RNA sequence: UAAUAUUUGUUUAAUGAAAAGUAUUUUAUUAUUAUAUUGUAUAGUAUUAUUAUAGUGUAUAGUUUUUUAAAAAUAUAA
RNA sequence: UAUUUAAUUUUUAUAAUUAAUAAGAAAGAAGAAUAUAAUUUA
């Protein structure tokens, strides 16, 4: 969550099955 | 097998397997000289792909045409200009 | 040597030392492919580990060897390793004179 | 002839002797006496 | 009339067979450009179980 | 012998080739419309243009004469006026694009 | 012959078994289309002395794929009717098999035989498919619906994506079965087989098509359901 | 971006009904003898079934006389010496 | 391609490397035994459009060219896409095949020389020019100082009035030193993947990038 | 005789076809430039036979039904 | 096809007291088939 929020704060690998 | 396009007659060679028997007489491939897809014809026979056990690999012997083409290219007179750079056994 | 099962006996060593002089020109810096039981696959995986040399295969710590033959899978590795271990010292000797 | 002594074969157990080792041993004995 | 017809039929199928072919080669090159794109992110070298050093030696290449 | 071994000669067709009877150009390779006669000298005819330029009939047994750069049939070149064929009139027996000439030629 | 493609078809133990054909050339042709099909589609239902041959040959293809050499690429390229499947063979199999050295293809004898003749049926697979890119979760227990549809996927694996260059090819190949001239080929085939006469082949007026648009609009639906 | 014989004919000005007639045998377009399969011939209506004709079950294999008269047989007005 | 084995030690061919191709230091004890010297199977190299264009683009800047000394002319450019002298050699082979290059011995001394064939010379002129008109749009010096561009063009057309020749031999050395100094920061990575055509021949597709080091 | 012999349909360059004198085309079908009238697809040799006869006219439509898990002897070829 | 010989009736732990000149649970491939009774293998 915090990492996607870092990705989003700046604003594939395993597909979701 | 030796192949040349109809229009520029660009010469090159690759072995043709038993899977490709229906492509032997006419090929379609990209010419470096006229750049676009062309049509190639089979002038001369060179070599097999596979060989049977206890038999020489090197005798479906490629014709005089192909050996002439590997004399004119890759020859004493052909390599001598290029040997100043590479001398192909060397890097 | 080549076809030995399991452990490598000392007699077998004698074989290798005999064939040392069988080939007149050999140096410890010779390419890997002169070894017993070094195939294509066995040579390649040694190369990406930056090993070209009989000295270098004689420099292995034996836990590089096993993951060469287990985690990676070059089989018959201890054979070639041991083949190095035997032959590297005599080679140095013959190199001096 | 279909009996048991004849039909049965020992192939599977050949790892119990080192064939390759003895051949090379007698190679050694070949070069020791100089044939 | 039928000489002309016999060549009229055998010329244009020769014409459109190339239309099959050129679009097919166009498509196959599109395909291989897709491989060119896709094998980057997945990190596929397509050169075997060996790393880059192995082929770097070029003795085995 | 089959498959003329042509490494020494490319045997490509020049785009600047024009018809030998009608003096009109040739669509280069994309069609078998033209009759090409290599002499092992390029001779390019159209298909409809293979015929004689004097009597405008077929060329018997596919062997001809040519005078002043225009092809005549041998009866019309031998000084004979007997003119009419039996079989067909305004086409020729020929096989398009060198396939009739590749039987016997320079190897 | 020790070279890991070129085949020796005898009955002696050093040789892999010759399956009946017209000529050794014919054996080679057959073997080639079998290997091509198996590389295209991981399983082959194959009767007779053919299947062990497929097993050994598949092991050879995986060995070549692990070689990853230009000579290997080229020699595999001599062997197959498909050039594209060669590319598939060098993209897939190394990552799939990186942890295994031996016996890459699984042979399974089926308890059903051809009705046509007594010859037994073998089910030949590639081994572990959870490492494969395009074959990841597929179910082979039963076939797909119409044979141009992508095969069954296991319920727990639904959401899997496949290499784009493969489903491009697959869709291009499948798109010629939706045109109506295929339907004409289908009816005309009924006529032909009926003439050669073969039982249980219905009259071409009873043969209602493999592909309709309603079935397509439900099939594509569930296909993006798998995507 | 496929082939699409109709748009291939449209690009070549080949009359798209004709272009297709190049790729089926001359039996199925032109009036010419040829091998026909009796199952294609058509069947009268049974009590269980309906009628079966080669109009419904094979539209694309039927003969077209546009092409036949324009390709094979002669026009009369070319020859009229009157 | 490893400097210890394939060649005598301590040599570095200066050019673009291949991506993820390690340079691993080879000890010098090294030799093959005589029967292993014949192994040596080279990875095929790109003879395709790009390196052909580059080697032509070089061969235009000197109308005669010494074959023996060409490699350094090649290395002289900021634009090198090429790897070894082998890579060069092959490109010259097929360039000879296409009819873009003829080899002549001039002999007074032993020199062997490259002439761009009189037949294709138009094409090459397009190729060079086309390169020149792309890069000036992608050069970062423009649209900052236009006085730079004008001072460059005016002085070149005015220098071509007397002798433009000496200016070039004075110019290319700053090119060599600029290239050599720039090479420390960034390399050209040659990336390649194999594919198979429809005739079933294995051949490689290539693409080039430039990675930065610092 | 006879749980016999035969058959045994896993990959096509049979391109073409007037001389066939048999085969429910439900409406096979011009849009013509022409006029009325008439008529277009698979059965030669007792066969869906070895496989036709002949006159057209043309050359890249691959134009798409041949079983099988040992060895003798018979048949081809090396 | 009848007689006649020769072979076989698919591991018999074993062989010969005599005639004449010998038989233990069953069939797919005898091989998991690329001559190892598994070459480590997910
Ligand atoms: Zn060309
Ligand atoms: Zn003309
Ligand atoms: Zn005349």
């Amino acid at each position: 969550r915090k990492e996607h929020d870092k990705a989003l704060g700046l604003e594939n690998r395993k597909p979701f099955v | 097998a030796l192949f040349s396009c109809f229009r520029c007659g660009y010469m090159y060679e690759f072995a043709v397997s038993n899977s490709y028997c229906r492509k032997l007489t006419l090929r379609n491939d990209h010419c470096p000289r006229c750049d676009q897809l062309t049509l190639f014809r089979f002038m001369s026979v060179s070599g097999m792909v596979g060989n049977m056990p206890f038999k020489p690999i090197g005798v479906p012997g490629p014709s005089y045409a192909t050996l002439w083409w590997r004399k004119t290219r890759e020859g004493k007179e052909a390599s001598a200009p290029l040997d100043a750079v590479c001398k192909s056994d060397r890097w | 040597g080549i076809a030995t099962g399991g452990r490598v006996t000392n007699e077998d060593r004698r074989w290798w030392l005999v064939h040392l002089e069988c080939a007149p020109d050999i140096t410890p810096g010779t390419f890997i492919a002169w070894l017993d039981c070094c195939g294509t696959h066995t040579c390649k995986k040694l190369i990406e580990r930056n090993i070209w040399t009989i000295e270098q295969v004689a420099a292995l710590d034996s836990d590089q060897v096993d993951e060469l033959k287990y985690r990676e899978g070059c089989l018959k590795m201890d054979v070639v390793w041991e083949h190095a271990r035997t032959i590297i010292t005599p080679l140095r000797q013959r190199e001096v004179t | 002839t279909n009996r048991h002594f004849f039909v049965a074969r020992a192939n599977a157990f050949f790892s119990r002797l080192p064939i390759a080792r003895v051949q090379r041993s007698l190679a050694m004995e070949a070069v020791r006496e100089g044939r | 009339k039928r000489i002309d017809t016999a060549k009229r039929m055998r010329r244009d199928r020769r014409r459109i067979e190339e239309l099959k072919t050129l679009e097919f080669w166009g498509w196959y090159m599109k395909l291989q450009r897709v491989r060119g794109r896709w094998c980057r992110e997945q990190g596929v070298s397509s050169r075997g179980v060996y790393g880059p050093a192995v082929d770097a030696a070029e003795l085995w290449g | 012998p089959a498959y003329n071994e042509d490494v020494d000669r490319p045997m490509v067709v020049p785009p600047d080739a024009i018809c030998f009877n009608c003096d009109k150009p040739i669509d280069a390779g994309d069609v078998n419309s033209y009759v090409w006669i290599p002499a092992g000298q390029g001779y390019f005819f159209h298909f409809g243009c293979f015929k004689c330029n004097r009597c405008k009939y077929r060329l018997g047994h596919n062997k001809f004469y040519s005078k002043d750069g225009k092809a005549w049939c041998i009866p019309c070149a031998l000084g004979r006026d007997v003119r009419v064929p039996t079989r067909r009139w305004h086409t020729s027996y020929v096989n398009t694009h060198r396939t009739g000439s590749r039987l016997t030629g320079h190897f | 012959t020790t070279e890991p493609l070129m085949a020796d078809y005898g009955w002696t133990r050093g040789k892999l078994p010759k399956f009946r054909a017209r000529s050794p050339f014919h054996r080679q042709q057959i073997a080639r289309r079998m290997v091509t099909e198996m590389i295209r589609k991981d399983y082959c239902i194959v009767g007779g002395a053919r299947a062990p041959a497929l097993r050994i040959l598949a092991d050879h293809v995986v060995e070549l794929a692990k070689a990853g050499d230009t000579d290997s690429r080229q020699q595999l390229a001599y062997f197959l009717h498909d050039p594209l499947m060669v590319d598939k063979a060098f993209d897939e199999y190394p990552r799939r098999f990186k942890d295994m050295n031996a016996k890459y293809a699984m042979m399974t004898r089926l308890k059903s035989r051809r009705r046509t003749d007594a010859v037994a049926m073998y089910f030949v697979e590639y081994k572990n498919r959870d490492m494969s890119d395009n074959h990841k979760g597929e179910d082979y227990s039963a076939g797909p619906e119409r044979f141009f549809l992508p095969p069954r996927i296991v319920e727990t694996e639904k959401g899997i994506q496949r290499p784009p260059h493969m489903q491009m090819a697959f869709d291009r190949w499948a798109s010629k079965f939706k045109t109506e001239e295929f339907h004409h080929w289908w009816r005309l085939r009924h006529a032909k087989l009926r003439y050669w006469g073969v039982r249980n082949v219905p009259h071409p007026s009873d043969v209602d098509p493999l592909w309709t648009e309603k079935e397509e609009e439900e099939w594509h639906n569930e296909m993006l359901a798998n995507t | 971006g496929r082939f699409n014989m109709d748009e291939a004919a449209a690009a070549l000005q080949l009359n798209p009904a004709y272009a297709a007639a190049l790729y089926r045998p001359l039996n199925y377009t032109f009036h010419i003898r040829g091998q026909l399969y009796p199952a294609q011939k058509g069947r009268p209506s049974r009590p269980g079934s309906l009628a079966a004709s080669q109009g419904r079950m094979f539209p694309l294999y039927q003969r077209n006389d546009r092409l036949d008269k324009e390709l094979f047989r002669l026009n009369s007005r070319g020859l009229t010496t009157e | 391609w490893q400097s210890g084995v394939h060649t005598p030690h301590g040599v570095v061919y200066r050019g673009a490397k291949m991506k993820n191709w390690p340079e691993q230091r080879i000890p010098e004890n090294f030799k093959f035994t005589e029967e292993q010297r014949f192994r040596t199977k080279a990875i095929p190299r790109d003879v395709g459009t790009i390196p052909r264009n580059f080697v032509l683009g070089v061969l235009y800047r000197h109308q005669p060219c010494e074959v023996g000394g060409l490699w350094e002319h090649c290395t002289n450019d900021p634009e090198i896409v090429l790897d070894s002298k082998r890579h060069l050699r092959e490109v010259l082979k097929q360039a000879r095949e296409e009819g873009f290059v003829t080899f002549e011995r001039d002999a007074i001394s032993n020199e062997w020389l490259c002439f761009l064939t009189r037949e294709r010379y138009e094409e090459v002129q397009r190729i060079v020019t086309a390169k020149s008109e792309a890069v000036d749009t992608h050069s970062g010096l423009r649209g900052a100082a236009a006085t730079e561009t004008s001072t460059y063009a005016e002085k070149f057309r005015e220098m071509n009035v007397e002798a433009k020749e000496a200016h070039a031999r004075r110019l290319e050395e700053e090119v060599a030193n600029t290239t050599r100094y720039l090479r420390r920061f960034q390399q050209r990575e040659i990336d390649y993947l194999p594919y198979t055509d429809l005739n079933g021949k294995v051949n490689f597709m290539w693409w080039y990038e430039t990675r930065d080091v610092q």
